[PDB]
């Protein structure tokens, strides 16, 4: 029928069509709805004649909506199945309830990513929630930067022990390559983010989550004692886009301040 | 001589007493068998269960599961609407009615987790604030996290975890079961052998103590043979522990102490197939090659006798008693005896609708991979005829049938079943209750009155996992089938109601027939068109109601079915105490609301109606009567509600300050004061009406406002508040506040002359 | 559902086997 | 995400 439709150049009607079939109860897998709402989103992008731009948008902005929550939901199921630290028992019983009809945001938080700890799928969730509540939100950035941390600490010991003779603990895969240092991987899981949420979000307040980040590169060595360059908070901000001035802002505010580690020599 | 309320409270009285005089499990359940079933289509208005939703496990979920390097598992923590996945030496919760839930994930253990479990805390261990025990068994150890299950306001617990520093080594035998009691002890069993252990804990560190211990209860030696089990099961209400072993032999253990444990009883398979050969029918579907699959206890507020149904692998319920040598020293059985059979339905499932010896040969349950049974009765059996694809027979007592059975020497077990499909690839895991446990009475007889409680708790509901998701299944009251049969009828004849009315006359009776179209009428069962199915409630009601006659007369089944609802709508209230003394009320605030509300619906339904219902507009000496009764009862509904009226105005002030500034016969009267008192007996309203002159003299102390009070004692509570009472309390307003503003002198002079006014 | 609901007060734990 | 663990401090009394 949407294919009837297109060719017709009636895109709104497709639009409708795969739109209702996404959020409806028939038996649908999550990657076709995500599928039908990545069309119905371009369908109703562009003119269909003898309907008004307000019905285009509030359509295009549903699917739009709805789109970002199912890859959300997406991310999460397959991550969730693939974990080797989750029973096989409860995998059976998560892709039941992720692998049919989106969610609310509200549950995907709750019932699964908060469960799993992936603090990264968390912030995506506050980011598509319109999420008002900055001290939760740096909760998870620091629950985030923190589990990063230790994950390469780990994966560079491993590596250690591969290159002295050791035995890696059963069932690890080794690494055949020196993994990144801490800062390298924490730095990685910031700009993915930012990449998804666009600078532009409530999990972005820069005057909160630079001196974080920046207490982090203290706190951890993460300087030129392991030959890492000392600015590196710094420049991983600027190329992510941040104004010059909102920076120096803040590091003014820092200064100022003397607070947390930031403080004596 | 005896005015209307009081009248119409002696039916309430009598009526309580028929609702809890409901057979007992022991009296249907009488040594020999029974194949008794009505099998209804899933997709029938007359089904017993019914799926109303489902939920897809978490996509995050199946990427850990098939991430899974040698061990996975799956749970379910149905109390509190929560899932849970194992996968290698990681855990992850989750909220399965969330349509998107986080994932609550634990990973701190080092070992393949190989069970987990759901339990009540030890009192005066923890915080209140801490709900459940989170316990988590690996092969190296069991750890012991704190829970607080917290509801929200979308309806669904919120999780949190606490560390305990709670924890021991496993030792040499797996653990694969764990169970908890109604005090938080907790037991564990396994694939090992057939020893049970169980787990201490406390507070405090000691010296010479650890905070938790672990110790085997089984005390074994000697020469033993292979022999493990399939499952432990609690019953806290007879202090026993029963487990199913592999050869399918059954251990009683009694908890004669806080930290004892004592074996009373071992059945081994034999001993149930040779009380089997000494029963009057005996069957090929129970031999020394059949297995027992799963147990489950039935409580002593169910059934005195009937311990334990069994499950056979052939579909064969097995009720058990037990009894004890002696009758005084909990007091511990010493015997076990099967006693009762109720053999497999024979109907198979089917998607074309299908078209009195006892049939002890069906094959429809063979063969039973999984059963669970939940009080008053409610069965479910997961059939695996075939290795891809499961079958869900559910069954339920047949309630309506058990209720009508006269004489007592009659009653058999009998049922309505109904198969539920679950598509190709659902592996069913487990099966949970989601509400609350089942009672409609304290005592067997009464407990199983499905009927008496339609209003007064909501339909079981089940969440059945499965290797693709949970789904919900909801027990259907009389109501709902009901309303769903006429809403068939909406578009037929005047003859096609009277032919499904008769379908639930021959199984209902007509009283409980009638009582169910006047609730339908009244809006029950639209909590789930609605108007025309109502308005046919409302002429089944009229139409098929019957009329009163001379045997001392006998009222229509109208009349009967009127005072049956009024009865079930206050049963809780009716013989509970109005107060608990820091004085507080017996039934919370909410519950009073809903019920004067469901009242007041009932009134309303009347008042409508009054000229189309016979008996209600006036009208030979059994129309009186049956006039005389009808009025009798509308007086008390109205008594009802404003009794229930001036509780909720008592309780909205500060009782205790009142009752403190009270005498003492009074204090005593209020002690003791029952609903039913209040709404039928001279002494509640005399009572009434001394709370309402005090509450007022407190009121004026703190001032708020007395024209207001006033007012609202007025109307709503009218016919037991008195306006010569309001106006000396505007009286005495003006008076106390003429001693408040006492200091004052051109203020009095105003106050005081509008006092006497 | 686009809406979060936070409810820890009743979960299931995520770290244990099935009841 | 881990589930944050609050302490033993809190959960039992006294």
């Amino acid at each position: 029928l949407c294919r009837f439709y297109t060719t017709r150049s009636r895109f709104f009607e497709a639009a409708q069509v795969q739109t209702n079939l996404a959020k409806s109860d028939l038996n649908i897998s999550l990657k076709d709805r995500i599928i039908l709402l990545s069309r119905a989103k371009g369908n109703a992008s562009v003119n269909t004649i003898g309907i008004s731009r307000q019905q285009q948008q509030q359509l295009n902005h549903e699917a739009s909506e709805l789109l970002e929550i199912a890859h959300i939901q997406d991310d999460l199921l397959e991550r969730l199945v693939a974990d080797p630290r989750i029973p096989e028992e409860r995998k059976a019983e998560i892709e039941e309830f992720l692998d049919g009809p989106i969610r609310t945001l509200t549950d995907l938080f709750n019932d699964y990513a908060d469960q799993a700890n992936y603090y990264d799928l968390c912030l995506l969730i506050f980011h598509a929630a319109d999420f008002h509540n900055p001290r939760t939100i740096m909760d998870t950035w620091n629950n985030l930067i923190n589990q990063s941390h230790f994950e390469a600490e780990q994966r560079r010991e491993y590596w250690e022990i591969v290159q002295a003779g050791g035995d890696l603990p059963a069932g690890v895969i080794a690494p055949i390559a020196e993994p990144p240092l801490p800062y390298v991987y924490v730095s990685q899981q910031i700009q993915l983010i930012a990449h998804r949420t666009s600078l532009d979000s409530l999990i972005f307040p820069v005057n909160s989550l630079l001196p974080v980040v920046c207490a982090y590169a203290i706190n951890n060595g993460q300087d030129a004692s392991i030959g890492a360059d000392p600015c590196w908070p710094i420049q991983l901000f600027l190329n992510l886009g941040v104004p010059h001035a909102l920076m120096v802002q803040v590091l003014e505010n820092v200064l100022d301040t003397q607070e947390a580690p930031f403080t004596g020599r | 001589d005896l005015p209307p309320v009081a009248k119409a409270a002696q039916v309430v009285n009598q009526t309580l007493q028929l609702d809890d005089s409901y057979p007992d499990l022991d009296s249907y359940c009488r040594p020999g068998a029974s194949s008794d079933y009505e099998m209804q289509s899933s997709d029938s208005s007359w089904a017993p269960f019914h799926v109303v939703r489902h939920h897809n496990i978490p996509d995050k979920v199946f990427e850990h599961l098939n991430a899974g390097e040698v061990f996975t598992k799956l749970g379910l923590f149905a109390e509190i609407g929560y899932a849970w996945a194992s996968i290698d030496s990681s855990l992850f919760l989750w909220d399965y009615t969330h349509p998107n839930p986080e994932l609550i994930g634990y990973e701190e253990a080092t070992h393949t987790i190989t069970a987990v479990a759901l339990v009540p805390p030890k009192p005066g261990v923890f915080v209140k604030t801490i709900t459940h025990v989170l316990v988590v068994a690996t092969t190296s150890e069991i750890i012991l996290l704190g829970v607080s299950a917290t509801p929200t306001p979308s309806g669904s617990k919120s999780l949190t975890l606490y560390s305990t520093r709670m924890s021991v080594h496993r030792g040499g035998s797996d653990v694969s079961f764990i169970v908890g009691t109604k005090d938080g002890r907790i037991f564990l069993g396994g694939e090992s052998d057939t020893d049970i252990h169980e787990i201490f804990y406390q507070q405090e560190e000691r010296w010479f103590s650890s905070r938790c211990g672990k110790i085997n209860h089984s005390h074994p030696f000697g020469s033993r043979q292979q022999e493990w089990l399939r499952g432990l099961y609690v019953d806290d209400t007879r202090n026993l522990l029963y487990s199913l072993s592999n050869r399918s032999t059954i251990r009683t253990y009694h908890m004669e102490g806080p930290e004892k444990l004592t074996k009373v009883i071992e059945k081994d398979k034999t001993s149930c197939l040779r009380d089997f050969a000494h029963m009057a029918d005996s069957s090929p579907l129970f031999t020394d090659k059949t297995n027992i699959v799963a147990l489950s206890p039935i409580p002593a507020t169910e059934a005195s006798k009937l311990h334990l149904m069994a499950l056979t692998d052939t579909g064969c319920r097995l009720f058990l008693s037990a009894t004890s040598s002696a009758s005084y020293t909990a007091l511990a059985p010493q015997s076990m005896q099967l006693q009762f059979v109720k053999f497999p339905p024979r109907e198979s499932p089917t998607r074309i609708r299908t078209l009195s010896q006892l049939d002890k040969t069906s094959r429809a349950l063979d063969p039973s991979a999984l059963g669970f049974r939940f009080s008053p009765g409610y069965f479910f059996d997961v059939v695996r005829k075939h290795p891809n694809q499961d079958m869900l027979f559910v069954s339920a007592p047949d309630t309506g049938r058990i209720k009508v059975t006269q004489p007592a020497s009659a009653l058999k077990y009998f049922e309505q079943g109904t198969w539920i499909e679950l598509e190709n690839g659902n592996r069913t895991i487990e099966i949970g209750l989601t509400t609350a446990p089942f009672a409609a009475a304290k005592q067997p007889l009464g407990f199983g009155n499905e009927l008496a409680v339609q209003f007064d708790q909501v339909p079981g509901e089940f969440a059945v996992l499965t290797n693709t998701g949970v789904h919900i299944v909801r027990r259907r009251r009389l109501v709902d089938i009901f309303a769903k049969a006429l809403g068939n009828c909406v578009s037929a004849s005047d003859d096609a109601l009277e032919r499904e009315v008769r379908k639930f006359i021959n199984q209902y009776g007509r009283v409980e027939t009638i009582a169910a179209a006047l609730a339908v009428a009244c809006g029950q069962g639209s909590d789930l068109m609605d108007r025309n199915t109502e308005n046919l409630a409302r002429a089944a009601f009229i139409e098929y109601g019957g009329q009163p006659r001379l045997a001392s007369v006998r009222l229509s089944s109208r009349h009967d079915a009127l005072a049956l609802y009024l009865t079930r709508l206050v049963r809780t209230l009716w013989k509970a105490k109005v107060v608990q003394v820091d004085i507080s009320s017996t039934i919370p605030t909410s519950k009073l609301v809903t019920i004067q509300e469901n009242v007041e619906r009932l009134r309303n339904f009347l008042e409508a109606n009054k000229s189309t219902i016979q008996g209600l507009a006036p009208p030979d000496i059994a129309n009186q009567k049956e006039h005389q009764a009808l009025h009798a009862l509308q007086k008390l509904m109205e008594s009802i509600s404003e009794g229930i009226s001036f509780v909720l105005m008592l309780f909205d002030e500060r009782v205790s300050d009142i009752y403190a500034r009270l005498d003492a016969v009074s204090q005593q009267q209020l002690k003791d004061l029952t609903y039913e008192q209040l709404f039928s007996q001279t002494p509640g309203k005399e009572l009434a009406k001394v709370l309402v002159k005090a509450i007022v003299n407190r009121n004026i102390a703190s001032g708020a406002n007395v024209e207001t009070v006033a007012d609202a004692l007025r109307r709503r509570c009218g016919s037991f508040c008195s306006p010569d009472d309001v106006v000396t309390f505007k009286a005495q307003e003006q008076l106390q506040r003429a001693s408040e503003q006492a200091h004052n002198s051109p203020v009095l002079r105003a106050l005081l002359a509008e006092s006497l006014r | 559902h686009k809406k979060l609901v936070i409810n820890k007060d009743m979960r299931t734990d995520l770290f244990s086997p099935p009841n | 995400r881990k589930a944050k663990l609050l302490p033993m401090e809190e959960a039992l009394l006294p």
